[PDB]
């Protein structure tokens, strides 16, 4: 009754550009805080980007700030990550997640990757 | 002259479970507020929606669980905008955002209108002190900051020393109360704050409630009115896109009646509409219903009638 | 990543119990709520636990979260084979202004006997040294569970650069395999007495060594 | 002393379409009844939920379409448990289960409190005789078994000869009536049983209804009160998890008001909450709404207020 599906990933050259998507269904992403997290093969999870509030505002890890741009299209109920000046070390599976707060922060819905 | 209205978005919250309330301003807008106010014939001025920026640290954490200093400082910027809107001769409408914004609007309203009175329509008294409730619950304390008799019960927090208590205990009346913490009950009884719970409303009926509210506030002299209207005052079936839904609230008609009586005085100088949180809606339809109802309160507060007759009609066309 | 410390693997039999530690600092776990994520093979992480110990809908009481000082624990009792996942802790770090994560813990529900790895270490071929190259090959076979840590030594000194280790994979007989490659100059190879491949499996190390003849 | 409350599950039905009502007790529990009663400061005693076993044959058929002897014998076990709870000095709360359980609770209440009166809040009069309605509809006859003037109209069934009629026609008052079979109307008029239909409520308002109900029952002397509250008294939009939903029922506020007036007397000795059937709900949300509303009636009947003030608050904390 609620899921996230990413697309746009694949093969790109060093110094290259690439734009990922993440369509929500079963909830309105617009009123939700959304995030990108990534997994270099056989390794942990790195937080990349987050988009919150009504302006909206974008937050980034220092390992991507000034190269990556997070956005959303409220009409297509879809979340985006624009990735510029890409590096070998940017190689990873990329998840979009829903970020919520109670006492602390948590990611309660993940996409396929 | 025609009646002038200023509209401000104050998308203020302390994050946590209530983060979505920062989307109330835009949701009320997208339900056609400015068009409705234009059909009434109001001269309109839009300040747009204010930025809500955590100080001293604007990071993701501090945007999702907001320190109180940020709420204090945001309310200080708000107060000045409301005082500008009023000094310019506009009745000032502020769209929430959580009820903590009343700290900004009433303070700013009180600057050029120190004799103002307050009609607080809410399921809650929103009168806890920083000592009676937690640090991320400023949405449940606004009135402790503004009330004069409570100065010695209220500690000095960073970001809130700008505030000058501007309301006396005889100058606020509460309508809709049905969810009141024990210390909030103590304060009401101890400091003689007049209030009409839902039980009072069931017993007296809303007609008599408004007659008594005005007797207490404007019984002796005419005074500027501040309407602080929490959408959660309405039954959760009518306004479900809210953060503290309490069963057994105002019907649509009781809520329009309040708004019509306030209009009929000619003394409405400021209006808050707070606690519209579209992300807590289960569906678009719950989101839009809650947002349409907020628009109806504001329109009705500025002279929308149920029987028509607001705009002047002259003669009927003849056949040919 | 890997601001937060987890063990790389844990194991117990079906029906049995296990805990997974999550170790941080004053500026993350010390002052912020920990969340636990489950990742089944080829699937998306799932939120199990948030605000230290609040289970999400459907998650049963045998999945338990706790937090003290600068550490956090995930308790799993009544182990079923469906628990076989990688498990991650996560919280906020107010030092780097990042959502942070541990390196993950591979949980195995024991379906066969504990089997320690067979290690074969090959030195650079005579041929590859002519080409001005040097590769040491560490072949790692017949281990269960399917989690190993690999550490290379130059004499007794830790080697960091020029290491490529595969993830463990399933052999036809249901045991796990992995390989590890160290890249050197021929001057490095010829200027140390021995290089060693060290494979840790369930807290016990299998070491193989070679020397330039 | 503080006010003591005993809680009994009586998951009684005659199966057929209403089998799910045997899950009402557990559903009311899982909506946090005992916690709410504990917050009120009530001293609590839980008898748990009673077994409902068909006699003389405990097979699948007799569990899905239950013979009346089984209902008679179950009510006899119930009566003794209620009389124990009351002799021990507890106001006795019985969770239904269908309304046939009133045969057990009122009989058991009447044993040490023979002068008791009954406030029956229901869409139905539940006063058919075994001759005016069918054999699997004991849920619509409880009052014919208990009423004194009706002895000669009521045949002797196996499992029901234990029963001693314990209510006179002046000692029961009905509130909420809107679905009354012709013979039930005859009985009301013929035996002068006082009742307030929804039309009476529309005409007089619930405030006056409660004022008149007490005039009839406790106008002359103070008497122990038995509240028999059918959830189907509420409009089907408020309580949809029920077996005979009738449109045009009590609002939430009318229902809380009844419960507040009953509390304000200080004479509530026994309370039934019946006809919560979670299997007839279309969704979890309908099930939980119906179960939350039942909890609100019981809490409100034992002194939950809408304006707060139940628990005593002494002083406010000072800054430092
Ligand atoms: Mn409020
Ligand atoms: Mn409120
Ligand atoms: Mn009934
Ligand atoms: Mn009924």
């Amino acid at each position: 009754e609620v899921q996230l599906l990413e697309s746009g990933g694949g093969l790109v050259q060093p110094g290259g550009s690439l734009r990922l998507s993440c369509a929500a269904s079963g909830f309105t992403f617009r009123y939700e805080v959304a995030a990108w997290v990534r997994q270099a093969p056989g390794k942990g999870l790195e937080w990349v980007s987050a988009i919150s509030g009504p302006i909206p505002k974008g937050y980034y890890a220092d390992s991507v700030k000034g190269r990556f741009t997070i956005s959303r299209d409220n009409s297509k109920n879809t979340l985006y990550l624009q990735m510029n000046s890409l590096r070998a070390e940017d190689t990873a599976v990329y998840y979009c997640a829903r970020l919520r707060a109670d006492l602390g922060l948590y990611m309660d819905l993940w996409g396929r990757g | 002259m025609v009646h002038s209205v200023a509209v401000i978005g104050a998308p203020f919250s302390q994050g946590q479970k209530r983060k979505g309330v920062e989307h109330g301003p835009a949701a009320i807008r997208e339900a056609g507020l400015m068009k409705r106010l234009s059909s009434l014939g109001c001269h309109l001025k839009d300040f747009g929606d204010l930025s809500f920026t955590p100080v001293p640290k604007d990071d993701l954490y501090n945007n999702l669980i907001v320190n109180p200093r940020s709420v204090g400082l945001a309310n200080q910027e708000l107060a000045e905008v409301v005082s500008r809107a009023v000094s310019d001769g506009y009745s000032c409408v502020t769209l929430g955002g959580d009820h903590s914004l009343a700290i900004g609007t009433i303070s700013g309203h009180a600057r050029h209108c120190p004799d103002l009175c307050v009609v607080w329509v809410d399921a809650h008294a929103d009168i806890n002190t920083p000592l009676t409730t937690s640090s991320g619950n400023l949405h449940g304390q606004p009135v402790s900051f503004l009330l004069r008799e409570l100065q010695d019960k209220v500690p000095q927090l960073p970001g809130f020393s700008w505030i000058k208590p501007c309301i006396s205990s005889a100058s606020i009346v509460y309508i809709g109360l049905r969810d009141v913490d024990p210390p909030e009950h103590f304060i009401l009884k101890n400091y003689d704050i007049q209030y009409f719970s839902m039980r009072d409303i069931d017993r007296l009926g809303i007609q008599k409630v408004m007659e008594r509210t005005f007797d207490l506030l404007i019984g002796k002299r005419q005074r500027p009115i501040h309407l602080s209207f929490d959408i959660d005052a309405f039954d959760p079936t009518l306004a479900p896109a809210t953060g503290t839904p309490v069963v057994g609230g105002l019907t649509y008609r009781e809520g329009m009646y309040i708004a019509e009586e306030i209009h009929n005085t000619g003394l409405l100088s400021a209006l808050d509409l707070v606690e519209v949180n579209p992300q807590l809606a289960t569906s678009e339809e719950e989101a839009k219903t809650t947002a349409n109802l907020a628009v109806d309160v504001i329109a009705s507060s500025f002279g929308q009638t149920r029987e028509g007759g607001h705009i002047v009609y002259d003669q009927l066309p003849t056949p040919s | 990543q890997s601001v937060l410390t987890q063990p790389p693997s844990v194991s117990a039999a079906p029906g049995q119990k296990v805990t997974i530690s999550c170790s941080g600092s004053s500026s993350n776990i010390g002052n912020h709520y920990v969340s636990w994520y489950q990742q089944l093979p080829g699937t998306a992480p799932k939120l199990l636990i948030y605000d230290n110990s609040e289970r999400t809908a459907g998650v049963p009481d045998r999945f338990s979260g706790s937090k003290s000082g600068t550490s956090a624990t995930l308790g799993i009792t009544g182990l079923q084979t469906g628990d076989e996942a990688d498990y991650y802790c996560g919280t906020w770090d107010e030092l780097t202004s990042n959502l942070v994560f541990g390196g993950g813990t591979k949980l195995t529900v024991l379906g066969q006997p504990k089997a320690a790895p067979s290690v074969t270490l090959f030195p650079p071929s005579s041929e590859e040294l002519q080409a001005n190259k040097a590769t040491l090959v560490c072949l790692i076979s017949d281990f269960y569970p399917g989690a190993v840590t690999v550490a290379w030594k130059a004499d007794s000194s830790p080697v960091k650069a020029g290491v490529e280790t595969t993830t463990p994979s399933k052999q036809s007989n249901n045991k796990y395999a992995a390989s590890s490659y160290l890249s050197l100059t021929p001057e490095q190879w010829k200027s140390h007495r021995s290089y060693s491949c060290q494979v840790t499996h369930e807290g016990s190390t299998v070491e193989k060594t070679v020397a330039p003849t």
